[PDB]
């Protein structure tokens, strides 16, 4: 027997951070395969690296 | 005066190797955005040995003593893939 009005401010609140949540998780992905893209040219590099390290 | 460079030269790459094995721990412990913090030291870290050259002189037994941490940091960065992909897969079902 809450108010109508006092469930309406704490389903707002709760789809607030539900939003909030996700927002995050979308940043870290799109971060996360930016790093994993980042990776790819890195081994590259040092692979090239590893052989010049090794020639002589 | 040169003595110096060789050191320095050898702890160039290993902070490589270490902020790679950082990184890859940070991913087996899933603390996900420490790691992404990490990441951007481990990128100046490849710049340093771009900016800075091999200087001449170093010997054989200090290019295997290198070589062997460059090889380190690609054994670490390709477990850590599999460990980024993983998380990506992760996030796409909470995301949804």
């Amino acid at each position: 027997n809450a108010t109508l009005k006092s469930l309406t401010k704490q389903y707002l609140s709760v789809s607030n951070s539900i939003d909030e949540t996700v927002a995050r998780y979308k940043a870290q992905f799109t971060q996360l395969d930016t790093m994993m893209s980042k990776l790819n040219n890195t081994s590259s590099y040092l692979t090239q690296q590893f052989t010049a390290m090794n020639k002589s | 005066g040169s003595m110096t460079s060789t050191v320095e030269f050898i702890n160039r790459w290993q902070r490589i190797a270490l902020l790679s094995q950082s990184l890859l721990e940070l991913a087996q412990r899933g603390e996900w955005d420490l790691l992404l913090q990490q990441e951007v030291s481990y990128l100046q870290s490849i710049e340093t040995v771009m900016e800075k050259q091999t200087p001449p002189g170093i010997t054989r037994s200090i290019q295997d003593m290198v070589a062997g941490y460059i090889k380190q940091t690609l054994d670490n960065e390709q477990l850590l893939k599999g460990l980024l992909q993983q998380r990506l897969d992760e996030l796409s079902s909470l995301i949804g």
